[PDB]
């Protein structure tokens, strides 16, 4: 996480901050998953990439 | 744990001539925010061995806390300038935050012992005018800017056959050989003897100076908009009675954290031997 | 030290270790250093105005 | 991200905002990522975990 | 809301669109051709080449770059004082790094050749530097684009010239259509506020010859 370029901890942050907003919001002050999930479960790939290219 | 500044881009200006639509723009923006995560302390023990020995040695301690206390704050600050130095401003705010400055200059230390000592002051100057001249290209304003020098690089300066002459303007402007340079290439200077060691620092593990951090010998900063030193608890000052151990101990505790806004406000020099 | 197991006011989660601390905003904004554009007396100033 | 188990999506929860806040006091306010970035690249690790748990 | 923050943002970014416009013109025009049919009463466009190794160490090396940039300078005066132009209201651009490797120069920043430049070395401020005055601009261009038009393309080699000596009133005029003018208005239909600010104007080069361009070469 420090070896990666500028780019790469951002969009790397960016991902982080937004599930961390996203999912918080949706299990406090309740949303209803059913519908809620699969949006979140869209947002998740991006998030992965960005691990994986912290990663390496 | 928590002090939030926020921070904004700029815009772009574009053209249409006769008949075309204004294509809009957008504005990016972000917020910084400096936490507080470390505690300092110092912990003294008397082993209810003030019975025997009338001297209190209370004061005296309490003034050397207070000596360490502030020394620890003004390595912590220099630290903080000088660590910012590699910080990478992000693109989606690039064009008005920029990056940090390192300037590179070859010092031969104690290895020059003729006329080419001179040679170490020239190359000093020339660093800092070059820090100058990225900050000027930052159009960042210069009335409150300063300057911190270590005490070595302070006595190579005072050898400059350029800076310390009469005939070159010293009206008012760096007037004695002796040892009391105070404003070069337009700004105040400092010699501070308070930059960091090659060793860890006691404010956290990201705080340990590196070996390339220790040549860094120079700092040139704004007094107003590059430094923000977070508060949580003040340093304060307890002795307390312990039955149970059976001593008095003194206790002398101080939180806090720094930060920087605006790191590209911040010239750090980096003296690379020869 | 005696306590590895506490009582943190504003740190969510199981175990601790979450840092849901308020944020103390000040209203303070950097944005970037201002510049003025000096080439007013550095050319001449001809108005065609509402005329061509 | 909606079928999985509420310790899953808590733990998911957990390590999304612990990286968002570490890694963004990393960005903002400059602290050194040569010894900072080891400790967040430490904490990889448990987030990756948590965002493979919640994909399956 | 931070409206104000953006208007200071857009004033900003049009005073340097305006100064970078001027400049692309004057650096572009160093390589004036007068028409054949105005040879003897106008002359060709003034581009001086320099040499300087900004990577030096030594002093002579520091010295040498100083004394180029002031020969340089001092070429481009005395071949306009050739061509006669009078000298009594002219100025000089050069950028920051001309600006800091100018004030070393031996025999400019010190008073055994006479008052004047006083203190420059030790407050790095230069005024007159051969008989006219020196004004230090962050604002040349580099190797993109502007956004007055496509004509305004800096090349790379046009983004290597540093130092500008021009005069107030017969060098430049920039004839203008609209003052720069801000306006916020509220969008019914699509649902939003929208802030605008826009200036038309153009900067035109006339007696290209007056002015005298310096073209650094590196080394």
């Amino acid at each position: 996480v420090a070896k990666a370029t500028a780019a790469q901890r951002q969009e790397f942050l960016r991902q982080l901050n937004i599930l961390a907003k996203d999912m918080y919001q949706a299990l406090t002050q309740p949303q209803d998953l059913a519908y809620r999930g699969p949006e979140i479960d869209a947002k998740i790939a991006a998030l992965e990439a960005a691990t994986a290219a912290v990663k390496a | 744990n928590t002090y939030r500044i926020d921070r904004l881009n700029t815009s772009s200006v574009k053209g249409r001539t006769s008949g075309v639509a204004l294509e809009p723009t957008p504005v990016r923006n972000d917020k910084m925010l400096i936490v507080v995560d470390t505690v300092l302390y110092i912990r003294n023990p008397i082993d209810y061995q003030d019975d025997w020995t009338a001297p209190d040695f209370l004061t005296e301690m309490g003034q050397n806390n207070g000596s360490e206390f502030a020394e620890v704050f003004d390595q912590a600050h220099l630290i903080q300038l000088i660590k910012g130095r590699s910080w990478v401003a992000p693109a989606h705010l690039k064009p008005a935050f920029s990056d940090g400055i390192e300037i590179e200059a070859t010092i031969d230390s104690d290895v020059t012992t003729q006329a080419g000592m001179e040679a170490n002051a020239i190359a000093i100057n020339q660093a800092h005018k070059a820090g100058i001249d990225e900050l000027i290209k930052r159009k960042v304003p210069l009335n409150d800017m300063i300057t911190l020098v270590s005490t070595e690089i302070y006595s190579l300066l005072l050898e400059h056959p350029k800076l310390f002459n009469k005939d070159w303007g010293d009206a008012n402007a760096n007037g004695y050989k002796e040892r009391r340079a105070v404003l070069m290439n337009g700004i105040p200077v400092v010699e501070c003897t308070e930059f960091p060691d090659a060793g860890t620092h006691p404010l956290g593990s990201a705080y340990t100076v590196t070996a390339d951090d220790a040549k860094c010998r120079m700092v040139t900063f704004s007094k107003s908009r590059t430094l923000v030193t977070v508060e949580a608890k003040p340093f304060t000052s307890r002795i307390w009675d312990d039955e149970q151990n059976f001593a008095n101990v003194l206790d002398c505790y101080a939180m806090y954290q720094v930060g920087e806004r605006r790191p590209d406000t911040a010239a750090v020099v980096k003296f690379n031997e020869a | 030290d005696y306590a590895g197991n506490l009582t943190r006011p504003h740190w969510g989660g199981a175990a601790s270790d979450v840092d849901i601390h308020l944020e103390v905003y000040q209203n303070e904004v950097d944005t970037r250093f201002q510049y003025q554009a000096m080439f007013l007396g550095l050319s001449s100033q001809r108005s065609v105005a509402d005329r061509s």
